[PDB]
């Protein structure tokens, strides 16, 4: 039944070798496992079923048996950086997926807070944005504080895809409150922890300033 | 009413009708396309080929072929002749294209389908023609798996030496549709090693046997017999 | 050679039934199996079911059982996929796919079925002005349905150093993205910065000057 791929996400550069792996709970009878590539906003693509699909280049190669299988890409390329899936057939359950991003030097977020506009406050709601820009790795954390009261559950977030020119991720964070609730506090702030940062960074403002 | 299939054929109770002309089989133009393991059986799909003559209103075109077998070599066909059972059974499926828009439609009517039944008997003789099918089985070991039939094969070569036949109004083996059966009691012969590859195919567990156990011949149902 | 042409994206109210289609060409429809697969936005692939087009025999995954119906029209070389009682969570991209060696060999392009009670509303664009050697500024696009919405800077002139984020679905049912750009702080007061929001489903073109 259940397949789990390793790692969660696999970071590497072009030119070198990629070793993707999928492990299963029960024996994959007669070793019927297949590997699919999926680039973003696109249809999946059958790579292998250790059998080559026609159209797929000599770079790729699969192997394994039982409950341990491995996709191997000797000599990487830029187009090869995608999300990868392992499927068990011969049922048809899919692996949870492995994201192959690009290995960049440990960057850090340029953090910027943004208060709500007066035109929005007219409506009755207020949005407090926090931007974190061009960092690596993707794993970042943001904590909202209103009068140093630590917030959760009123935050929502986005993340950009890995930017193709500088190999970094940016991150929006939209804190949302009503105007009545917003106009009963002073010090709005966003605490940004990140691995690249040697210590936690804060950014903030005081209402009406 | 509906007559479930398969059945036992009481040769002694079969009635002989003069309106049966000789059956006319034109598989000379029929080349196989893909071979499939359905999870339940081996299916071989055909492009071209038809049957005519006999009791048939018109030409019926060849759609596909099914293969059945049992756990043991001695007992694995669907239909039975006086309670005797052969090692396995080929079912060649035809439909009424002259009349209907499609096979899909043909299934909906009792004049729509005609299934020829060819019996497989395991002797000590490797069947050179049947081997062509056996050679494919690695490609379709997995269930719900289709693959291009990767050799030259003339379906005409699987025909019995003697084409006298029983016929009755039954159903498809899975009971999905009414169907008329043409059953040649003279079997073609194969080797035990050939039939054994089939039992290594995976199911939806392995497909060690896939035949359907017989049903009562209905009171109104008649089985006709042609003397060739 | 082989082409699978799926029906266009759909937007459906709750408790409705959609019927996504697949138009097949370049091979014998009935000689191979036909699969269907789900992909919710962001999450991975999940096998929904299959059909033998020759006999129209299907087997579905037990997870989707009852609330799905796969069919095959041998006349029009068209597979179909019918979702029964539609829910918020059924918002996903649905792929038809031709089988070839036990598995989905050639995939179609998917069909983005989207499920919401939310009516077609146009956005409200609000500025994200800084105060304070580089500085960030942007536009918050808010309270809109459905996707998508395009954003550009200075009528597509300022592309460099820009980041348009993906949307987030608010609890109201309406989407809300933000677009930003990093600029030199020295060119804050001098240079003008305008965001060009375009939301086609409500014909809502909006341009917004961004100033401290
Ligand atoms: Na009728
Ligand atoms: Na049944
Ligand atoms: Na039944
Ligand atoms: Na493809
Ligand atoms: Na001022």
């Amino acid at each position: 039944i259940v397949l789990t791929q390793s790692p969660g996400t696999l970071s590497l550069s072009p030119g070198e070798r990629a070793t993707l792996s999928c492990r299963a709970s029960q024996s994959v009878t007669s070793t019927y496992l297949a590997w699919h590539q999926q680039k973003p906003g696109q249809a999946p693509r059958l790579l292998i079923y250790s059998s080559r699909a026609t159209g797929i280049p000599d770079r790729f190669s699969g192997s394994g048996s039982g409950t341990d299988f491995t996709l191997t890409i000797s000599r990487l390329e830029p187009e090869d950086f995608a999300v990868y899936y392992c499927q068990q057939y011969g049922p048809y359950t899919f692996g949870q997926g492995t994201k192959v991003d690009i290995k960049r030097t440990v960057a850090a977020p340029s953090v910027f807070i943004f208060p709500p506009s007066d035109e929005q406050l007219k409506s009755g709601t207020a949005s407090v944005v926090c931007l974190l820009n061009n960092f690596y790795p993707r794993e970042a954390k943001v904590q909202w504080k209103v009068d140093n009261a630590l917030q959760s559950g009123n935050s929502q977030e986005s993340v950009t895809e890995q930017d193709s020119k500088d190999s970094t991720y940016s991150l929006s964070s939209t804190l949302t409150l009503s105007k009545a609730d917003y106009e009963k506090h002073k010090v709005y702030a966003c605490e940004v922890t990140h691995q690249g940062l040697s210590s936690p960074v804060t950014k903030s403002f005081n209402r009406g300033e | 009413p509906q007559q479930l299939s398969p059945i036992n054929i009481e040769t002694k109770k079969a009635i002989s009708n003069a309106r049966l002309k000789p059956l006319d089989i034109h598989y000379n133009e029929s080349k196989p396309t893909t071979i499939q393991n359905t999870g339940k059986l081996v299916r071989i799909n055909f492009k071209g080929g038809y049957i005519s003559g006999g009791f048939l209103p018109n030409e019926y075109v060849l759609s596909s072929l099914h293969i059945y077998w049992g756990k043991e070599d001695d007992y694995g066909s669907n239909h039975l002749i006086d309670v005797y059972k052969y090692s396995g059974e080929i079912n060649l499926v035809h439909w009424n294209k002259k009349k209907y828009s499609s096979y899909e439609e043909a299934k909906k009517h009792d004049d729509g389908l005609i299934i020829i039944s060819i019996f497989l008997q395991v002797l000590d003789h490797k069947n050179v023609y049947f081997q062509k099918i056996v050679n494919q089985l690695d490609s379709i070991r997995s269930a719900n798996t289709s693959a291009p039939f990767d050799s030259v094969f003339y379906l005409d070569n699987l025909l019995p030496s003697k084409l006298d036949y029983f016929t009755y109004l039954g159903t498809t083996i899975n009971h999905s549709a009414d169907a008329v059966w043409i059953i040649f009691p003279t079997p073609i012969n194969i080797h035990s090693d050939q039939l054994s590859k089939f039992r290594t195919l995976l199911s939806l567990h392995y497909i060690t046997e896939n035949y359907r156990n017989p049903y009562k011949l209905n009171d109104d149902t008649e089985v006709y017999y042609s003397g060739h | 050679e082989v082409q699978l042409v799926q029906s266009g994206a759909e937007v459906k109210k709750d408790l409705a039934s959609v019927k996504v289609s697949c138009k097949v060409s370049g091979y014998t429809f009935t000689d191979y199996y036909m699969h269907w697969v789900q992909q919710a936005p962001g999450k991975g692939l999940e096998w929904m079911g299959l059909v033998d087009p020759q006999e129209g025999e299907t087997t579905y995954a037990e997870k989707f059982q009852g609330r799905v119906t796969i069919t095959a029209d041998t006349s029009t070389d068209t597979a179909y996929m019918e979702l029964s009682s539609l829910r918020s969570e059924d918002t996903a991209v649905y792929y038809c796919a031709k089988e070839s060696f036990g598995i989905p060999h050639f995939w179609g392009q998917g069909t983005l079925v989207t499920v919401s009670s939310a009516s077609t509303k146009g956005p409200s664009v609000f500025p994200l002005a800084p105060s304070s050697g580089t500085a960030a500024l942007g536009c918050l696009v808010k309270d809109y349905f459905p996707e998508p919405v395009t954003v550009s800077w200075n009528s597509g002139a300022l592309t460099s150093g820009v980041h348009t984020f993906p949307a987030v679905l608010q609890s109201s049912g309406l989407y809300s993205l933000s677009s930003v750009v990093t600029v030199p702080s020295s060119s804050l007061g001098t240079q003008t910065y305008i965001c060009n929001v375009n939301h086609k489903p409500s014909n809502t073109k909006v341009d917004k000057k961004v100033e401290p």
